[PDB]
């Protein structure tokens, strides 16, 4: 198969920018057959561009296409909101059909340092066996963020999950959850609990903990 | 100008076999060849073959040993099997066709989608715990599959809290998980509810000091 490597993989504009965005092909596409889909979260690919450079109905000429051979590329000329999504490219020179890893075009604004908070586990909980530590940080920019959990400062490892939201269309901004997950034995064995914060608008690490018990 | 309907059965367990079905309202449904592709959740489409009225189909190598196509002219029906599925499988699988049949096999009307999830588990509605801090309030749901829970908070006086924030589900040990959170500025606590195919459940979540 023809492999397609798109690139930015993450695109930062402003509304009114303009946008570029690459596919290229590691062979080189018959007659131009290549396409590109916009995809919004939740919903099926929309068809923008077929055969390298013409344009589907109904779509607005600020979206153009250009490229031969094994390098492709798409132009939205002025970012307009409903423009910011994830967008793929296709080839159909030959089987079997392939598509690249797609490029998401999201909103620049200014960096913006989160707020922390950090949970315990409830005594329900704590009575079933297993027990869930949960830090949270939110309304930050850009997305990078380190989250690192501490047990009596014995960094741990392996033993946590994240979860990202969606860029936030009030504010444009993330927000991040974090869960350290241990079982009762292991919980109750130990006493300082705390999460460590690393993020671009911040000058040095956060960190916010709490002790068994006390709380 | 065309529409695909799809349906097919949801959860699936390892091994047993995944099998989708769409209809054509529409153009004609002659000569056409209608494809079948998928998308892992976080990953890329993938296409997975084509067929058209007459039988010929065309397969992507990756799956080939272990899928088939066919159609139902009697019905203008279109449909796929993929055995022996193991987790991998689990994805949302969408129908579409070309825009004419002689052509570049791009597609300008697609389905729906439908997600199948392939796990060991077995349906079950989420257990939920309060989380309060040690003003921020939060709630757990926990064990439940397949993924689709919904999350609604409400005031001791009866009317709906906004302030609200919700994060995708993380998947562990063939279930799922999932936190949502309430930012507040008497009433002596909050309401926690969710929704979910197998049950919906609610929890009072306490006001700290
Ligand atoms: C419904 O409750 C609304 C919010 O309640 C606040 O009340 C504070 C006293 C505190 O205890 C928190 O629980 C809440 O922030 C309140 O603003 C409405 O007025 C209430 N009743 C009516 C008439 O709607």
């Amino acid at each position: 198969e023809i492999v397609l490597t798109q690139s930015p993989a993450t695109l930062s504009l402003s509304p009114g920018e303009r946008a570029t965005l690459s596919c290229g092909a590691s062979q080189s596409v018959s007659s131009n057959y290549l396409a590109w889909y916009q995809q919004k979260p939740g919903q099926a690919p929309r068809l923008l561009i077929y055969d390298a450079s013409s344009r589907a109905t109904g779509i607005p000429d600020r979206f153009s296409g250009s490229g031969s051979g094994t390098d492709f590329t798409l132009t939205i000329s002025r970012l307009e909101p409903e423009d910011f999504a994830v967008y793929y490219c296709q080839q159909y020179g030959s089987s079997p059909l392939t598509f690249g890893g797609g490029t998401k075009v999201e909103i620049k604004r200014t960096v913006a340092a989160p707020s922390v908070f950090i949970f315990p586990p409830s005594d329900e909980q704590l009575k079933s066996g297993t027990a869930s530590v949960v830090c949270l940080l939110n309304n930050f920019y850009p997305r990078e963020a380190k989250v690192q959990w501490k047990v009596d400062n014995a960094l741990q490892s392996g033993n946590s999950q994240e979860s990202v939201t969606e860029q936030d269309s009030k504010d444009s901004t993330y927000s991040l959850s974090s869960t350290l997950t241990l079982s009762k034995a292991d919980y109750e064995k130990h006493k300082v609990y705390a999460c460590e914060v690393t993020h671009q608008g911040l000058s040095s690490p956060v960190t916010k903990s709490f002790n068994r018990g006390e709380c | 100008e065309v529409q695909l309907q799809q349906w097919g059965a949801g959860l699936l367990k390892p091994s047993e076999t995944l099998s989708l079905t769409c209809a054509v309202y529409g153009g004609s449904f002659s000569d056409y060849y209608w494809s079948w592709i998928r998308q892992p959740p976080g990953k890329g489409l993938e296409w997975i073959g084509e067929i058209n009225h007459s039988g010929s189909t065309n397969y992507n190598p990756s799956l080939k040993s272990r899928v088939t196509i066919s159609v139902d002219t009697s019905k203008n029906q279109f449909s796929l099997k993929l055995s022996s599925v193991t987790a991998a499988d689990t994805a949302v699988y969408y129908c579409a066709r070309p825009p004419h049949d002689t052509s570049g096999h791009y597609w300008n009307y697609w389905g729906q989608g439908t997600l199948v999830t392939v796990s060991s588990g077995s349906a079950s509605a989420p257990t939920l715990f309060p989380l309060v801090s040690c003003v921020a309030v939060g709630c757990l749901a926990q064990d439940f599959l397949p993924d689709s829970i919904t999350f609604s908070w409400k005031y001791k006086n009866n009317s709906d809290i906004s302030s609200t924030r919700g994060f995708p589900s993380v998947l562990r040990g063939g279930k799922y998980a999932a936190t949502s959170q309430v930012l507040l500025p008497t009433d002596e606590h909050v309401v926690c509810k969710v929704q979910h195919p197998n049950g919906n459940k609610e929890k009072n979540v306490p006001l700290p000091v």
